[PDB]
RNA sequence: AAAUCUUUC
RNA sequence: AUUUGG
């Protein structure tokens, strides 16, 4: 029973009738309408339902019996009540917004405000810091991009073969030969065999990164869609050879060799080793029953494999082709070559962008977009936006970055802007 | 291929990066950068501008939206077993429910009122006190943030205590209200394209544009700046408590607590950080760490740099450039007149995530592209046909479909390739209505939702409620049981199974 | 009594909190859909029972000549369902959640670079082609006769009554 | 063994 | 997570 709700409850029930003319709701704050001789259990009494209605603010319960119906007036001009009829009545009647005392304002000051302010004052504060000196210069020229590409090339060098990137082309073997080669390669590496599936066992890890080098570009990637679909399938079907129309792969779980009681079934976070076949003639050659093929491996995370498997190669290629300029032929190392270069290598680059889970090419593309729209850039800083070698680690992301830079250089050379 | 586009292309056709790396390294680097800025040797974190032209909304009622207080996103819950603090990761819904249980309160509004109404920091609000709440709310956990195009190294986000989340939500709601009051560009329902058009209009009077970004944005917005802005907009004790918690924040990395007194942790007070610069001067159109401004002479450029420095909005020299013929904001590029710059722009590809989800998302993307001048309609038709062919190649095995009737997508055993125009102008078999961007949820989306909701001892379902009942209504176990019983009885009276799905587009069309 | 464990110490919680409890996986969407043939079973169920009940809607026919123009923000104001309609839909067996979601007025800002002579509003995606879009506060409480309530008279002063002409409970204010 | 404090039922 | 994708 609070006086702040006398006006609020007075307007709640203007002239509501319940029997023929008699007021449905009797206000507990008015002597004439209040029921004498009975305790007050709410702001209003509803005769039709024989109930008590009480009004309380948002998050401010009032001391009334649980039987009393509570109508909450929210701070955003909305009302809540268990009885739909009372909610509708209050919504219709409270159209005229009258502010009720006790509403918690955003500027409310608590009794402990001063103490917390003193505590904040006693705590450490920052120092000013130096004002930067900014010099605006022209964007980088073809020479700077060539310098970046040459620096990357001389820092990391090149591989002898294209490794897994060569799996985008046919290996020259039929399904039976491919399955035999994959199974015999798995056997030759002493992979554990269990329930008709292969598992790679490891005990100790030399906690250092693997060798990083730039992969040369194969001639083309006819089976990019097939390879991506196979990797997508392998996210869960691991340990057995997976077949496609023109290629096959083997995703073997990589499992710790604890001992006799070692992990037997792959879990959610267990990594995969994807083994693929390509034409022979490199270091990673394997021969069995006269069948020769280059066997190339890739260690993939679960999330990496999932991300790689969902990419749409064909649609992406078409969308890029919609508004593209004449792509020039390029050599094995992403160099302009109109005598012996091939335009299909660009497809390979796209496949690389799909195989690289770090998507460094996206950062290179964003910086190149900034470059093409820029009149002036900060000196010696904008140029340090193509130096992303520190942000990535691995052969695939490194090659993706190198070929993104090569594409930028080729665009500057062939179609200056 | 993105390098040989005639127009502007950000290379968004592929998905963002993914990584399983732990967030410890990124969190450590962020904390180190924050400390270095705190010692004032690299960047500036001391706000100097005058925030006088900001309305004081001290008398505004305290407004809390419960929708953002509960979610499946991670959050940090703190326990005090035997005098030691233990931080655990749990869903924000569970954390908020635990917070409400600890301090007996029907809803967050009651908790806010109780916190603001006590007359001492040691008074009990249940099994806790304001002092304990402040002590617990300064603990954060580190998590990784990936799938961000152009960020090969995944960033570090931070999960906060439910009490901190509640106060932050209140303050951010009010800051967004003030921001909308300041300028019309910050209207809640404003697309990136609308903001870009507004910016193009604003900066049309000068020659050069200053497409710019701020570096170390989170690590440079100190608690002092947040408190200054909140006092300027009249936040009262809520702002003081939030600033105190921010200043004393600790982050649990691996198994050690690291103090990070400098700067905010992740993007949480985006509205407040924007409001700092916005109230400093009416010369920029900034959205957190993305601002655009124009100048005519080098003196104006120096003044702009001085304002940015005074507002703690350190310019990013790596990705800030000056343009005269183009404008860029919120990743949207326009010409100075206002036209959309020719090219793919921000167009993003649709990864394979279901036989029918992929088609629906591709239809939405192509509709967005064709409504603007990104591509002509025939190109979109060809792209949609190609996507249907790829979906047929990918999803046309017995493990997905066992049907062979027509009027079904070729990826579901049928032999129809619906044209984009036919689909868009509701000129298809009703089975295709779901594929429409405005149509009902596809079968795959419903299946995924069911699988997520079926993956235990759970409470009685409270779905399919009467539209007139507010979601703020207090309900007990008996109330939920009664509601479910009544709804099921009424549905049975209609001789009906689970309620029929309602689609606004179909309902309006057939009305 | 999971309610006693989920919300221990409180006998009442808001509907938002309760629903948040009632309502991530490394598996890809494709594998999830393949699992247990869930998608195949759902497709069979949809084609056998759900699909025949879908109301066929008319196709768009209106068109006007359009020409490429400067980028603009087309504003489509899709109105929300009125109490009378929302109540009729829920009482007819429609999903209450969807009706409640549609109860709120909606405004959509879409970028379009295409104009007509009369400056019409175009449908989603079909902007290039030119497919154009073109007292007492008597309240309807519910579509049923609540037990023990007054019958609606010829002159209902301010109460709530039941209408025979329209099978509903009508609330008359002022 | 590898895109190496990750491959930890 | 293999049952079940050419
Ligand atoms: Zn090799």
């Amino acid at each position: 029973m609070d006086s702040r709700f006398a006006q609020l409850t007075g307007v709640f029930c203007d002239d509501f009738t319940y029997s023929e003319g008699s007021r449905r709701f009797l206000s507990s704050y008015s002597t004439v309408e209040r029921r004498p001789g009975v305790p007050v259990e709410g702001d209003c009494y509803d005769c039709l339902k024989n109930k008590w209605i009480a009004f309380e603010l948002e998050g401010q319960p009032r001391k009334f019996p649980k039987a009393t119906v509570r109508c909450i007036l929210n701070n955003d001009a909305t009302y809540v009540c268990s009885e739909q009829e009372y909610q509708q009545i209050c919504k219709v009647q409270f159209k005229d917004y009258l502010e009720i005392d006790g509403v918690v304002k955003v500027g409310h000051k608590a009794s402990y405000d001063a103490e917390l302010r003193e505590r904040l004052l006693e705590l450490p504060h920052p120092k000013s810091g130096p004002k930067p000196r900014i010099e605006w210069v022209a964007p980088p020229r073809l020479a700077d991009i060539s310098k970046e590409t040459a620096e990357l090339k001389r820092q990391y060098g090149f591989f002898e073969c294209s490794k897994f990137l060569a799996c985008g082309e046919e290996c020259g073997l039929d399904q039976e030969a491919r399955e035999l080669i994959l199974n015999e390669y798995a056997r030759d590496r002493e992979f554990e065999f269990r329930n008709g599936g292969w598992i790679q066992r490891y005990t100790v890890a030399s906690h250092k990164p693997a060798t990083q080098k730039i992969l040369p570009l194969p001639a083309s990637a006819p089976l990019a869609r097939e390879l991506l679909m196979l990797i997508a399938r392998s996210t869960t079907q691991a340990g057995k050879v997976l077949h496609s129309d023109n290629t096959s792969i083997l995703a073997v779980p990589v499992m710790r060799d604890s001992g006799k009681h070692s992990k037997r079934r792959p879990t959610a976070s267990t990594h995969h080793l994807v083994v693929g076949l390509s034409k022979p003639g490199c270091e990673h050659d394997f021969e069995f029953d006269g069948y020769r093929a280059a066997v190339h491996v890739m260690h993939l995370d679960p999330k990496q494999s999932a991300n790689i498997g969902e990419q749409d190669f064909v649609s992406t290629r078409e969308i890029y082709k919609l508004d593209m300029l004449e792509l020039p032929p390029i050599s094995r190392k992403g160099d302009l070559d109109r005598a012996s270069g091939l335009e299909t290598r660009w497809d390979v680059i796209l496949l690389l962008e799909c195989l690289d889970s770090t998507r460094v090419s996206q950062a290179v593309a964003q910086h190149f977009n900034r470059h093409r729209l820029a009149l002036s850039v900060c000196k010696d800083e904008f140029r340090k936006g193509y130096q992303l070698a520190s942000e990535i680690r691995g052969t695939i992301p490194l090659s993706s970055l190198y070929y993104s830079l090569c594409a930028v250089r080729l665009r500057m050379t062939v179609h200056p802007f | 291929m993105w390098a040989f586009q005639e127009g502007v292309c950000k290379g968004n056709l592929l998905s963002g990066p993914t990584s399983m790396k732990a967030p410890d390294s990124a969190a450590r680097e962020s904390i180190d950068r924050a400390s270095e800025i705190m010692t004032g040797k690299s960047y500036n974190a001391v706000h100097t501008g005058d925030l006088s032209k900001l309305p004081n909304q001290g008398e505004s009622p305290l407004r809390i939206v419960d929708s953002d207080l509960y979610s499946e996103r991670s959050c940090c819950w703190v326990i005090e077993k035997e005098g030691r603090v233990v931080c655990k990761s749990t869903t924000l819904t569970r954390g908020m429910t635990s917070l409400l249980n600890t301090t007996k309160c029907s809803s967050p509004s009651e908790l806010i009122c109780k916190v603001l109404t006590v007359e001492s920091l040691s008074e009990k609000i249940g099994d806790t006190s304001v002092e304990e709440l402040l002590s617990h709310g300064r603990y954060f956990k580190c998590a990784l943030r990936d799938q961000e195009r152009g960020k090969p190294k995944s960033r570090a986000i931070f999960l906060s205590h439910p009490f901190f989340r509640l106060l932050s939500s209140v303050v951010e709601t009010h800051a967004r209200s003030v921001l909308s009051k300041v300028s019309a560009v910050y209207t809640a329902t404003a697309s990136a394209e609308q903001r870009a058009m507004m910016a193009a209009q604003v900066v049309e009077s000068r020659k050069h544009v200053l497409n710019g970004d701020c570096t170390k944005y989170n690590e440079a917005i100190d608690a002092d700046t947040l408190l200054k802005v909140w006092d300027a907009i009249g936040m009262g004790s809520i702002g003081v408590m939030l600033a105190y918690m921010v200043r004393r924040k600790c982050v649990l990395i691996k198994d050690t607590l690291v103090e990070c007194p400098g700067g905010m942790l992740m993007g949480m007070f985006n509205a407040t950080a924007t409001l700092a610069l916005q109230g400093t001067t009416d010369r920029f159109l900034s959205f957190s760490d993305d601002f655009i401004t124009s100048f005519n002479s080098p003196a104006e450029l120096r003044e702009i740099e001085d304002l940015l420095f005074a507002s703690c909005h350190n310019l990013s020299l790596k990705k800030s450039y000056i343009s005269v013929a183009s404008l860029e904001i919120n990743s949207c590029t326009l010409t100075r007149d206002g036209d959309l710059a020719t090219g793919l722009g921000c167009t993003a590809g649709v990864p394979f995530r279901g036989p029918l989800v992929t088609l629906k998302q591709t239809a939405a993307m192509l509709s967005g592209a064709v409504d603007s001048g990104v591509m002509p309609f025939h190109s979109a038709e060809r792209l949609f046909q190609i996507k249907q062919q790829e979906c047929a190649y990918r999803y046309n095995n017995p493990t997905y479909t066992t049907r062979n009737e027509d009027f079904l997508p070729t990826c579901l055993g049928g032999k129809t390739v619906i044209s984009f125009q036919s689909l868009l102008t509701w000129d298809c078999h009703p089975f295709w209505y779901q594929v429409h961007p405005d149509g009902p949820d596809t079968i795959d989306q419903k299946v995924l939702s069911v699988l997520a909701s079926k993956t235990r001892t759970r409470l009685e379902a409270l779905s399919d409620l009467d539209p007139l009942v507010p979601h703020r209504l207090l309900v007990s176990e008996s109330d939920v049981s009664k509601i479910r019983a009544a709804r099921q009885a009424h549905l049975k009276s209609l001789g009906l199974e689970q309620p029929t799905n309602f689609n606004y587009a179909i309902y309006k069309a057939v009305q | 009594s999971q309610f006693g464990k989920s919300f221990k110490g409180r006998t009442e919680v808001t509907i938002t909190e309760y629903r948040s409890h009632t309502v991530r996986s490394l598996l890809t969407a494709d594998k999830s859909l393949r699992k247990s043939f869930c998608f195949r079973n759902a497709l069979n169920q949809f084609l056998d029972k759900d699909l025949p009940l879908l109301p066929i809607r008319p196709k768009l026919e209106s068109r006007v000549a359009v020409k490429k123009s400067k980028l603009r923000s087309q504003l489509s104001f899709r109105p929300g369902l009125t109490q009378e309609e929302a109540i009729d839909l829920y009482n007819k067996g429609y999903d209450g959640d969807s009706v409640s979601g549609a109860l709120q007025d909606r405004v959509v800002n879409e970028p379009v670079a295409y104009s007509s002579a009369d400056n019409d509003k175009f449908h989603r995606g079909l902007a290039a082609l030119g497919y154009t879009l073109a007292k007492a506060k008597v309240t309807v409480l519910s579509r049923s006769k609540w037990m023990g309530y007054e019958d609606l008279p010829q002159k209902p002063p301010n109460g709530t009554f039941y209408c025979r002409k329209r099978k509903a409970m009508l609330l008359i204010s002022c």
